[PDB]
């Protein structure tokens, strides 16, 4: 069935910028610049950064890390192979609703923040239709991915910032830990203090 | 032979050719077609000015006073032939050249660098052109009386790695060595250290990638090495070289060549992106198992 | 290729880890099945001509137009005929090749994935082939553990086309 | 891609030219011819599904080397691809007749396609079997006489079979 | 090249897609709008050197400081006069491209796109061009169709110069 | 959770599938290994506190400077030997549930994860956590596929931690 | 997630214990009824599109208003939708039959469905009867005492009619 | 990938033939090995870390050169993706045990493998007595006759040996 219908709503990356580098600019950490191990290092730890928000030692995938590094696979490649990545799945799948796991998504892949509840509800069906990997592989082949940061370039959050602000959007991050009220209810948390 | 695809690999005017020999008691256009194929063959189809042609050398051709082989000789030791070839190249690029002009194939060892390169430092240009002419190869494929040519077929002797080399040396029929994307860069030297080939890129006209070429650094394995477990389920993986990516535009597009390991589940994607980044599918080859 | 080893040893992959218990549990699991597995596809195996035959006659029974009608995709003449009992026959076969492999693997990547399509332009009726893999299942002769595996390939033919 | 007018204008621009009288003429010419061109992507796409199918039935009849086990097009999976692969290249071929440029078929559906199916193992010369098969219901579907204003299409028709042919000699 | 032909293939495309009605009625469009496109584009190719030498007069005649001031920028010698009238001839000469192809295609790829990058390069003032071409609006003669079009082609170019 | 139950259902959903025979066959293999996985558990929890102690001792003896050197992470004190007695309790039990639920989705889960932080931060020894899970795979006492199984998990914490 | 094993874990590790002899043996007991667990699944999976498209028809038949113009479920995009709900649902009650938990149907199936139906317009009673007509046809299904090794499935089915309530109670 | 059943399945439905009996019975003879097999790769990857560890130390030590300043196993990472190749092999040399076929090995670690180490400078040969210390070693760990019901495991164990034989000869 052809996705469900839903309008967008104004954000910052729907409009032009007038962009000039500064120290809100995403860095650009692309393959293209032929990177030293150690520059690739910060490659990878910002694409751990983009979707995990932090890896442990446990979280790390040191096969596809050698594979970006060997030239075998391109960044969006090695997204996906974290997207699809046990730590992926258990933190932020499992631990959520499909329409949350959406959000994350969004947020994690294309950069920006999901126009509304109906553009969660119209995806969070994918998963369950076209399978978990063909939700990921819609959205990394989607002309909104692939227009921004191509094959070779680490995703980021997008617009964040505008010019001569003190404070931007909420970082992903913090806006959306790994699970929410849903999650911790189960945990048993909040914990009594004092 | 090749057959089916001898018009898109540029080979098809060869196989319609027969090799040129001068017959005793040759006739005067036996002469003038040796003449000819000579200087196509020997000097890579550059054109020939009358300034530039080596008429006493023709002369004795022509008078029997030279052989074919001994006329070829003269065209390889030629001031002619050293300012096409010698004088502005790598010694590496002279030898490649050498071996397509004097024996019709591609290097097939890096052995055969380190020979003629030591010969050349040691002896100099003549001692090293006369190598080739009085090797065992050439006596045995082209002897005293016939005109070097392309040899695209396969012989006993031969090497896979030859094969594929030759369109690395060899770029389509409308075309000179001296003409040719790569213009005066080795084409072998990393192929010959590494003993590594190429996927074939069939020349212009009638092959809409030819222009794929490789940068120094930052390309991608020939093989995919992980297999699919990347990509996730897939059932093969192919490697795919594509060219004259522009569309998107600087710096979102910085080369504008690349080659690319999709799975085969994603194929009908990458055709319907790189049409869409405006390149040119070079080549598709089988990566995994 | 959807079999317990080759998914087990899948997702390990996938998750870059050494085989565990739970992987050798999976095995186990294989174990267990594997000879009624093997088993019920001899049984299939040696009674294939009669049961493609006595499945091609069911469909025919039950959807007379079929061998009335005259047109490229009804099997009024030999030709369709021939056809029709040919894909039976695939059918068959390739349940065995699920049984012999301990999964539906071979039936998804050789015969269901896709086969909408097939049916949808050379306008074949789901409904036809259902019957034969009814006839099927209640004729194969199997017992126990054969017949569980075996009928859950046979339904998961049926599932997939309706 | 090009159609038929900004193939002439980019040649035009290359040159630093205005188009001609007999350039402007020509494209002229083409505009009258418009609506047979209109109507022969209509015939072609209204029956594209028995376009497809017959030429598919009429290939695998003429190679049953294709579907026995092992051929090319047997499994559903592969099947269905084959069956694919032929509505592609007929739409291609509709998108060229209504651009009247052959651009989009070069650009968007034969670009890469014969490495394609060497590095798959497809049989080329199966394909463009297929290909003429569909070539030759097409045609006779544009020149139909019944049911439609009645003239010379054969301008058109030898232009499409063009674009056919130019298909069939990609996939080999 | 946007014309309404590519455009409509290229959604279709996108869309994997036949063409359909939707498509047919973009060919219909072109085809009612083509003739009145060519008979401007003939009539504009017929005027080009006195559109072209009178647009290149008004522009000087609204900004005299171009003749007379020393610089590469400007047309105070036959050097710069020349690049000046050749600018506004492709202008005019990419114009009736647009005509002939029935969109903005041939402005946004050889003239619109970058032009921006271009003026402030090599300081060059779009004033300058929009008033050229406000005097080839004035001065086709064109009427009908055609003026509309050629017009929509030509205060394209303005708003993109403003 | 690595588990066989789990996972099944995992692969499943992740596929969009309903469960076929292979997730069946997986199930098969739990129940095969559950009673004797639930034997070792209750063995080891009746065993637990004579385990724990004698593993503490097993690494006071091997490392007698972690009984000697002040420090917050040394045994020296006897807030340093509850603290190692607490943790080996911790694998001990933690193991115990990797046996209940069949796999090592315990051990990943409430310890493994994490780990190697935790040891770095806190200047414990991997090696002194290696010597007490030795112990206990010595001194546990079990056989057949309860050892096996019971083995399999603290061999898994071993190489985690090497 | 859990399954039956994990859930029993989750709640020791929270409290630092070991099971005890009682949780040790309560396992055991759900291990001696896992043939007829995979049973249930096996015989649920079997019959999952009769199930779900006769559960469809009755539901059309007792509340036509559904399929009327204007109706939810009217449309194909529509009534496609509403199948594959059932089907979904449908699916995650055979996971947490197969699980012996109802985690899996919980957290992936219907935490926030009630939402989703409220503000798509969609009946949430209506897809409570649906789920209802479903677990009727289950149940009968897993109870068929036919050509399996009879016994007592009372427990099994017991569990199994609990995970169709919770889906039916979340949406309605 | 394929297992041991499903290389014999892809064979058969090539050629549109059903099993024979000999292939069948063949397949339950792997069935009959089915729990030495479980158990050899339960052996090597109980014992992984040490496996590695300890071959890397004696290629060392017999191969100072590799650790020499300069050396290709000098500085941390170069040493870290040392160790990381040997773990890598030892996996997937376990993972084509477990399903008894090579081709999870062939595809997944060993394609292409030369032509990193040659690309890369990494001494092929130097890992191939690396491969062959490892081997030595689980080959031992799966033979030893303690604690393990006695039995004949020499058809495995050569199994196995010939999967470390190819990843020893893949990367030169
Ligand atoms: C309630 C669910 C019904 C019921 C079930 C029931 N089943 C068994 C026993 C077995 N069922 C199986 C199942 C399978 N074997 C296979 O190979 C497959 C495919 C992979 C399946 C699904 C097995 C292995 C057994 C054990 C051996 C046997 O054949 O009995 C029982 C018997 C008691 C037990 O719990 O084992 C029961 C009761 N019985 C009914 O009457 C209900 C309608
Ligand atoms: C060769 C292609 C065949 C053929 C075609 C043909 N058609 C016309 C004329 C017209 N055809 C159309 C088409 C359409 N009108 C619509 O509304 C739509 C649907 C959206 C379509 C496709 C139209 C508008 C015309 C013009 C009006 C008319 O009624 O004729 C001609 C006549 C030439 C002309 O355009 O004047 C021809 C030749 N005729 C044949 O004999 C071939 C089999
Ligand atoms: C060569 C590999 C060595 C060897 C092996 C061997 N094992 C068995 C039998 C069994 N091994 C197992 C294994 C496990 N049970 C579990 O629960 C787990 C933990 C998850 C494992 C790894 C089992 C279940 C059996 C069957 C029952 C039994 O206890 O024996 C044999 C006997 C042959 C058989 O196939 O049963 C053999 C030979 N024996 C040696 O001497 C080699 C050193
Ligand atoms: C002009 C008359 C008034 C004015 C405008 C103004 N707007 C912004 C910033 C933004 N405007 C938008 C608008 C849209 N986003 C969408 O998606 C759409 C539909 C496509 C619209 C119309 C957005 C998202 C922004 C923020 C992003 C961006 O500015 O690039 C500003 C800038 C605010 C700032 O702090 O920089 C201004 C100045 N301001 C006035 O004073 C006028 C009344
Ligand atoms: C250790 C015994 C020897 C050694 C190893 C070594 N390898 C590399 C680099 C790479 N190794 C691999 C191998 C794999 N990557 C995969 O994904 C898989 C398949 C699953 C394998 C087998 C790759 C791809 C690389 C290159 C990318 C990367 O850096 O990871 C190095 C590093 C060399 C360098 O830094 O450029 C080393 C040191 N080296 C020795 O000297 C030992 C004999
Ligand atoms: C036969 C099983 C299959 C087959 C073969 C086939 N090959 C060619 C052409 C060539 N084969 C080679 C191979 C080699 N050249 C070497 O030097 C070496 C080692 C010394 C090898 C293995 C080459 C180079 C060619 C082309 C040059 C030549 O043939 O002289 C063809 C003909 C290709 C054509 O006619 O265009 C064929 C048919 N084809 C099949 O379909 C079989 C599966
Ligand atoms: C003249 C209208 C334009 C032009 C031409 C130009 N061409 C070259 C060089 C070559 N032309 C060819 C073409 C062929 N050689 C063949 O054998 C065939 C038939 C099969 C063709 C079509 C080749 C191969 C060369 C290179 C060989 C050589 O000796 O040059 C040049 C020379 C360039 C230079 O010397 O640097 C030129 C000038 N140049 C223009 O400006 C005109 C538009
Ligand atoms: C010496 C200071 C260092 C060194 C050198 C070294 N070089 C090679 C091999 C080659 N060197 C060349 C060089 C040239 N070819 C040319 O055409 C020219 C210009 C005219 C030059 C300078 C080439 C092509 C080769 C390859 C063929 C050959 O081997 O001779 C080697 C051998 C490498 C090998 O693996 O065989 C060496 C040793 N090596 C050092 O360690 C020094 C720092
Ligand atoms: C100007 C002196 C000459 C000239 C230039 C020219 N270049 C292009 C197109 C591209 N140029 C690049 C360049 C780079 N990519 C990189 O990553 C870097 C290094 C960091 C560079 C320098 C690229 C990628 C393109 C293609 C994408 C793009 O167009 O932005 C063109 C246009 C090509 C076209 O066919 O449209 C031109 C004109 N051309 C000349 O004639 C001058 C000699
Ligand atoms: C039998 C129940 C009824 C019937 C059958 C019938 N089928 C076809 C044609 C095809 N059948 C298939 C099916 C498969 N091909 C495969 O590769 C596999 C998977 C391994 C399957 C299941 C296909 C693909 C075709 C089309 C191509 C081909 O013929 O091989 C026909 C002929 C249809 C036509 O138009 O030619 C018929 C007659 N027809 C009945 O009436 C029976 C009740
Ligand atoms: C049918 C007449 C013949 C046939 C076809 C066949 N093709 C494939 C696979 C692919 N076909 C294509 C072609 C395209 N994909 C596109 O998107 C476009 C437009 C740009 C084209 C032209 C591609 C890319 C593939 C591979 C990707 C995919 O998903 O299929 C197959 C399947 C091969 C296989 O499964 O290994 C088949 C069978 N086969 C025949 O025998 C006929 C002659
Ligand atoms: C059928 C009995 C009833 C019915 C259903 C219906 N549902 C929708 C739309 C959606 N249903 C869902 C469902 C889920 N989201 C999840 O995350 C899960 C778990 C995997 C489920 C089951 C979603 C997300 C949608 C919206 C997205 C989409 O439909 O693709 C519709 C369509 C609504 C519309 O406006 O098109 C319908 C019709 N409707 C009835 O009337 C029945 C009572
Ligand atoms: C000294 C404080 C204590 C100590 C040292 C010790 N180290 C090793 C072995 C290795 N040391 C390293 C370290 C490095 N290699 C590098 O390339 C770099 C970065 C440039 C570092 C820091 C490595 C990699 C090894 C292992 C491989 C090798 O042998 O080179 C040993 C031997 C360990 C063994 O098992 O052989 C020892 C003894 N030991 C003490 O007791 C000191 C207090």
């Amino acid at each position: 069935l052809p996705l469900l219908n839903y309008a967008p709503k104004s954000q910052n990356v729907r409009v032009e910028g007038y962009e000039i580098g500064s120290e809100e600019k995403p860095v650009v950490f692309t393959t293209e610049n032929i990177l030293s191990s150690s520059d690739m290092d910060n490659l990878i730890e910002a694409a751990y950064r983009q979707i995990f928000f932090h890896a442990f030692k446990w979280d790390r995938e040191k096969v596809l890390e050698s594979q970006l590094r060997n030239g075998q696979i391109t960044v969006r490649d090695f997204v996906r192979g974290l997207l699809l990545s046990n730590t992926f799945r258990n933190s932020f799948y499992e631990k959520n609703s499909n329409y949350r796991f959406v959000e994350h998504c969004v947020q994690k892949i294309l950069g920006r923040d999901v126009y509304s509840e109906r553009e969660k509800i119209a995806w969070s069906i994918v998963v369950a239709t076209k399978g978990y990997q063909g939700l990921i592989d819609d959205l990394l082949n989607s002309d909104e991915y692939l227009n921004n940061f191509g094959y070779d370039t680490v995703p980021y959050q997008r617009r964040r910032n505008l010019p001569g602000r003190e404070a931007g959007e909420l970082p992903f991050n913090i806006k959306s830990p790994r699970y929410d009220a849903y999650h911790r209810r189960q945990l048993g948390f909040p914990q009594i203090v004092w | 032979a090749i057959t089916t695809a001898a018009s898109r690999l540029g080979v098809a005017p060869y196989n319609e050719s027969r090799p040129v020999e001068l017959r005793p008691d040759f006739s005067l256009d036996d002469a003038k077609m040796v003449i000819r194929a000579v200087y196509r063959q020997v000097l890579g189809n550059d054109y020939i000015m009358d300034s530039e042609r080596l008429k006493g050398a023709e002369s004795l051709l022509t008078n029997g006073s030279i052989s074919v082989r001994e006329f070829v000789r003269t065209v390889a030791k030629s001031e002619l032939y050293k300012k096409k070839f010698l004088y502005n190249n790598f010694q590496t690029r002279v030898i490649e050249l050498n071996y397509k002009h004097l024996l019709g194939r591609a290097p097939f060892s890096e052995d055969e660098v380190i020979f003629h390169l030591d010969l050349y430092e040691n002896q100099g240009f003549d001692a090293d052109i006369d190598s080739y002419i009085d090797s065992v190869e050439y006596q045995e494929n082209f002897g005293e009386n016939i005109v070097p040519y392309y040899r695209f077929n396969n012989q006993v002797g031969d090497r896979t790695v030859g094969f594929t080399r030759m369109f690395r040396l060899y770029r389509g029929y409308a075309n000179s060595d001296r003409s040719q994307l790569e213009r005066s860069s080795s084409r072998l030297a990393t192929e010959l250290g590494q003993n590594t080939v190429s996927a074939i890129v069939g020349p212009s006209g009638s092959n809409a990638g030819w222009a794929y070429r490789p940068s120094r650094a930052g390309n991608t394995p020939a093989k995919a090495l992980g297999g699919t477990v990347p990509f996730g389920q897939a059932s093969k993986l192919f490697r795919v070289e594509i060219t004259a990516i522009s569309a998107p535009g600087y710096p979102k597009v910085r080369r504008s060549n690349k080659a690319v390991i999709v799975p085969f589940e994603q194929l009908n994607q990458t055709l319907q992106q790189i049409n869409r980044l405006g390149g040119k599918v070079a080549s598709i080859t089988p990566a995994s198992l | 290729m959807k079999t317990p080893l080759t998914e087990a040893v899948s997702t390990a992959d996938s998750q870059g880890r050494f085989l565990s218990s739970t992987e050798l549990q999976i095995a186990f699991g294989r174990l267990r099945q594997a000879n009624a597995g093997l088993q019920a596809a001899k049984a299939l195996t040696d009674n294939a001509q009669s049961l493609v035959n006595g499945a091609a006659q069911a469909v025919y029974n039950k959807f007379p137009y079929t061998t009335q009608t005259q047109g490229n995709n009804f099997a009024a003449d030999q030709r369709g005929k021939d056809k029709c009992a040919r894909d039976i026959g695939y059918y068959l076969r390739i349940v065995t090749y699920c049984l012999v492999a301990g999964g539906t693997g071979p039936l998804d990547e050789y015969l269901i994935a896709g086969i909408d399509e097939i049916n949808r332009t050379f306008d074949l009726s789901p409904s036809w082939y259902v019957e034969a893999l009814k006839y099927i299942k209640a004729n194969h002769g199997l017992s126990g553990d054969a017949r569980d595996e075996a009928n859950s390939y046979l339904d998961y033919a049926i599932n997939a086309l309706s | 891609m090009f159609d038929v007018f900004t193939r002439v204008v980019s040649q035009a621009d290359a040159r630093g030219e205005y188009l001609s009288g007999s350039q402007l003429d020509a494209l002229s010419a083409t505009v009258a011819e418009g609506n047979k061109r209109i109507d022969s992507v209509n015939r072609i796409t209204g029956n594209a599904s028995a376009i497809v199918s017959n030429a598919a039935r009429a290939l695998f009849a003429e190679q049953p080397q294709l579907i026995q086990p092992g051929g090319n097009a047997y499994t559903s999976r592969r099947m269905a691809a084959c069956l694919r692969d032929m509505e592609i290249i007929l739409r291609y071929v509709t998108y060229a007749t209504f651009t009247g440029d052959a651009s989009v078929l070069e650009d968007r559906c034969l670009n890469g396609l014969r490495e394609t199916y060497v590095a798959l193992g497809v049989p080329g010369a199966s394909v463009a079997a297929g290909v003429q098969k569909m070539k030759e219901a097409a045609l006779d579907i544009v020149n139909d006489p019944n049911g439609i204003t009645r003239g010379d299409c054969s301008a058109i028709v030898a232009e499409i079979a063009g674009y056919f042919d130019r298909a069939a000699a990609a996939v080999a």
